[PDB]
DNA sequence: TAAAGGAATCCATTACT
DNA sequence: CGCTCGTGCGGGAAAGACAGTAATGGATTCCTTTAT
DNA sequence: AAACGGAGACCTGGTCTCAATCTGCGTGTTC
DNA sequence: AGATTGAGACCAGGTCTCCGTTTCATGAGTCTTTCCCGCACGAGCGGGGGTG
């Protein structure tokens, strides 16, 4: 099973604890977990519905030559595609 | 689907029965629910447990659990086993992970029929001892022979690892001891019983509808655990008892080696497959449109939720 | 052969020497371990390892439930670790003749004014649907609540009529109690006679016995007595938990479960829905201490 | 290649920018990459020698039941092995 | 080992030449080293490039790159190619990623010997077209056959994808990039040239010591690139030109398709192994 | 046969029509690119895409260096994108006859008096080592700085004698400028004659020519006057930087590289450095416009 | 005169580099 | 026909050569006080 | 002209704590 | 009694601006040979349909 990382900032406490129920909290708001595509999509839906007015960002093992891809919900750091390569873009 | 709520999860949102971790031992700590999270508070801090990724949870001596913690653990399919001293003390589980009962119906059909029960016990004995033939002996002969071979394996491994065995055998019902060998066997078997209980509960099978063991609610748990106690838990506990030095936690090393054995032997996928093949369930990848249905004599299943005016 | 369905909530259970203790805000209770048959652990309950070990040693069945059993959350083992109820249920559901017998028995106890022993499954279910419609109309006209047709979405609870929401909440609060009783007695919720193919099939089969007598009147009473914008599901659950406080429904459920499985009257255990501080004078002669 | 995650908190800006040559920064102080074992070990050694008085934690694919393991260097949250299984432990103030 | 300095890294601390990404195109931006990180700044914001995981870092029009930025890019073995309009305009590279010059001295030995040069030219032509036999062809004959085959492939792919084509064989030195087919070919070809340059500079080989192409500093780059050009880039560019829409960025689509081709064909590992067997190691 | 070596630092190069526009704080310079041979982009320099376009069009050899070439960071193409020097170096290093001839020429220009026609390659190495010891002792007695053996720890620069640190820093600065000149000219640093098997073998093979006469005296001087508590690497780098500011060392290196490869004197190109704000008087006739 | 002895002279052997 | 564990080939690093000197003991030589 | 480190400035987001309110997550004879 | 939520509080760390100090972290007077580690290679089971 691939690897998934979810970073949550300014989200309800319930979402943080619920993710700790699925994936462990390495850092404040930073979770890592091992599971397949189906569970990953279900967890992303959970985060999307129960994040409220906060930002979420999930980095998951994928099929690009970097080896990972990004899905961000209302996140400060956008994801910009340089010709097939996801790069984290920080607006000024 | 419906709205997503913290603390409640669908069966699909959780890993399958065989894809989870095996077990966790917790002692001298309090399990509670905070922020919709199962947290074990020790004397120094908190540990958030990925309950969705853990098949069964073991509770040692001096351990507290809260009502909300129990229902939260039951949400994710994690089973509670109070593994105190002298073996497993109590079990607990929530609703079954599997909404369908295609396994439980077949288990009931086999356990009720005497011929099918004999066939299933024979298949269990074949899986434990594949060399022999079991086409002739009866139930009492099966019990006597399995007990004889169990104590034969106990004596063999005790001689091999040079540990003193007082002509005993491990049975979770009233097994007490203080020797390192007894503690190692208890620690190695409580994990197996907890894992078996979790796998049976998560499959919808009845823990009470046993074939070889009868007379209690955890007979089928014992029967399914017997298929692997001889192969896995006994040699591992013997090796732990032999290897351990003075002033070493025999339980901790026993559980470490037990988890190593579970990962190496692929006991979880093997256990799911064994449970599927004992009940003669053909492989069927198609998923039913609706689990619940009303029962009819001539039309067999008839859809539910409709008013017959 | 009596089972004490002791209900614990807002408490922290531990063990003193050989008897569990209760640490409710009212005081301290020291129930002997052998006294408890089934311990219904309600919300705000902290059960300890020593207490669980002692209760398991005596065959006590621990069921983590909601307030007065409205929701079933988790269950331990059976009462006294017995399995005769489960084996009898399996025997009666496996073969068709016993399945017809028990389905007819359930329909007959659901039809007190008629004898339905000759009807087949199609006629039985048609009669059940007609009775459901008649009861819906009767309780609609009694409470002056409009009623057109039972419509709901399992995936959308909010987007429903208040009547349907109240009925769903009350029926689920009944399913919780039925599942709690089934798990405490040791039966298997999956092996149902009329309903089949689900984890909670036998629970629905047993709960249909009390649907028309408890949950439907409660749902219609809540729907009638409700202002616009109020959370009607909470009201229905609270009214249903108020219905379960007395414990008569619990004893009725235990007796009905015995009757369905053709248990001989000598083998019929009787539930004793005890309350801690409501029955102090009843429990002091039995060895229970009530400290404050 | 196994996925490696490094979280940095209160470290000199030199390291914070330097890791971005290997691992992208999804959020403040969080870096994700895909390396082999040797490159990841050298990255952890570099983080150890550069972070100074700071907090660093790495998670990488392993061969246990969960499938990941942690190396924490002067981090608030420790790692405790529950009989061979890594669980993050949070000391209480 | 010794102390680690932010912005300085050993070669063992880096991914191999095979394990890194292909390239990144940057245009109308400013590469700049801030906090010891190569950051491309645009109007909206900034993006920090993972230099250690990228082979070549192409630079588009309107691109200003600092001094410490080039120092840091050369540290991680990332080569720079100033990809402007109508072809590659300039190259740049750090020192090297390999501390052993065995491959370089072997290449020099093979290029200074006329018989060895002819042998390597025959091997490269056979590697381009394995169905033919050229054991008796001279150098001029080999060059003429290469030209004929590449023009034939160009015309064949022109008819295959049903697109106008002027038979203009791509020469990066002052190319004619007016047409959408020309733009797509240039967009793929500059990426291939940048990748070849990055690999050659990372393996220690001399870009000037060429076998078929000679007379300038990037001859061996052109040889190695021409080895895969007709087989990778040309079909991709012709598909992009054929599969196109009005108002669609032809360059971005071409670069996406050529990166997909590079990943699918494993042209990076293939390039390294081809250099291995082409130099007798 | 003319090659301009312009060192641009603390500046920002752009392009207007056909001439690069250096934007130093002193003023704006408008050097035509047709006469630029080598552009040493020193620290604090910002090059633009139009500038690189124009320079690569004219065959300019951009080299990103440190202060006056103390460190070599990156390089572009060569003069006029020519590879004749590289071809000659390869043809001279592949065969042992020419390689030995070039090594002998190296030794004889390092030591004009000693005969080389009888010394083999390892004989050359041994003699070079002996003369290096002699030079080290002579400069040690001239500058007081005592001289225990050269103990260069590659991984730990802090641990060592101040004189050892001075030698290391001066030598790496010399390697940097030698590499800058070699990369600008177009030769490969790998193809070394005396030194072999490393990336910069030719760089050491050109730096040993000037080590004893430039960097060793500099290192001994800086160690002699080194006060306690001062880092020696920076001082040695700065002193070598100044020696390179003088500008004749680059001319000598280009001349010696042309001598090693027996390049005919008719076809040899002569390199001269150009400082913008120090040599503007010669630049004005060339068309280099200035603005203050 | 010459033994004689050690210090100094010149030489030989090896470790330093 | 896609998965693992045991078999190894491109990197290393480490000694180990290759050349001659510096210092000290031995052989030689000179003095220099020993004894006379 | 760049890039850094140090020293301030400042801000947002995480976390602890105090009342206050509830005990909770709702199909299964509806189509 | 246990858990959640809102409010209100505090505060550690992040980000920015400003400022002065840098252009930097510094081997190869010599190397080949013999050692190694590599992270590739490796092969079988698969699981087929076929077998029964």
């Amino acid at each position: 099973m691939p690897m998934t990382v979810i970073t949550l900032k300014n989200v309800p406490q319930s979402l943080r604890g619920d993710l700790t129920r699925w994936m462990q909290e390495i850092a404040t708001g930073v979770y890592v977990g091992n599971f397949n595509s189906r569970i990953r999509e279900y967890l992303w839906r959970r985060v999307q519905e129960t994040m409220g007015a906060g930002e979420a960002s999930m980095c998951f093992a994928a099929r690009n030559e970097l080896g990972y891809d990004f899905l961000t919900e209302n996140a400060s750091r956008s994801v910009i595609d340089y010709d097939g390569l996801p790069l984290i873009f920080i607006p000024k | 689907a419906g709205p997503i709520i913290a603390g409640k999860s669908e069966s699909s949102e959780l890993p399958r029965v065989e894809d989870r971790a095996t077990f966790i031992y917790i002692e001298h700590a309090k399990i509670n629910r905070v922020d919709s999270a199962v947290t074990v508070a020790e004397a120094k801090g908190v540990v958030r447990i990925p309950a969705a990724m853990i098949g069964v949870l073991l509770l040692g001596p001096g351990t507290d659990i809260s009502h909300r913690a129990v229902e939260l653990l039951g949400d994710t399919g994690t089973a509670l086993v109070w593994v105190g001293e002298q073996g497993v003390r109590y079990y607990a589980s929530g609703r079954a992970l599997a909404r369908s009962t295609r396994f439980l119906v077949k288990q009931a059909e086999l356990v009720t029929n005497e011929r099918s029960r004999l066939r299933v016990a024979r298949r269990m004995y074949q899986m434990r001892f594949p060399t022999e033939d079991v086409s002739k002996l009866t139930m009492q002969q099966l019990r006597s022979h399995e007990g004889a071979r169990v104590r034969r394996k106990y004596r063999e491994l005790s001689k091999k690892y040079n540990v003193p065995w007082k002509k005993r055998v491990y049975n979770p019902d009233d097994f007490a001891g203080g020797d390192p060998i007894n503690q190692a066997l208890s620690a190695a078997h409580v994990a197996l019983y907890g894992l078996v209980h979790s796998v049976v509960a998560a499959l919808g099978l009845s823990p009470g509808l046993g074939f070889v063991h009868t007379g209690h609610d955890r007979s089928f748990i014992y029967d399914v655990a017997d298929l692997y106690k001889a192969e896995i838990t006994v040699p591992i506990a013997f090796a732990v008892a032999a290897e351990a030095e003075e002033g070493q936690d025999i339980g901790q090393l026993a559980r470490l080696r037990t988890r190593d054995a579970f990962v190496d032997g692929k006991i979880l996928k093997r256990m799911v497959k064994d449970l599927q093949t004992l009940l003669e369930i053909p492989e069927e990848g198609q998923i039913e449109a609706e689990p619940l249905s009303l029962w009819d004599d001539k039309e067999k299943l008839v859809p539910y939720g409709v008013n017959y005016s």
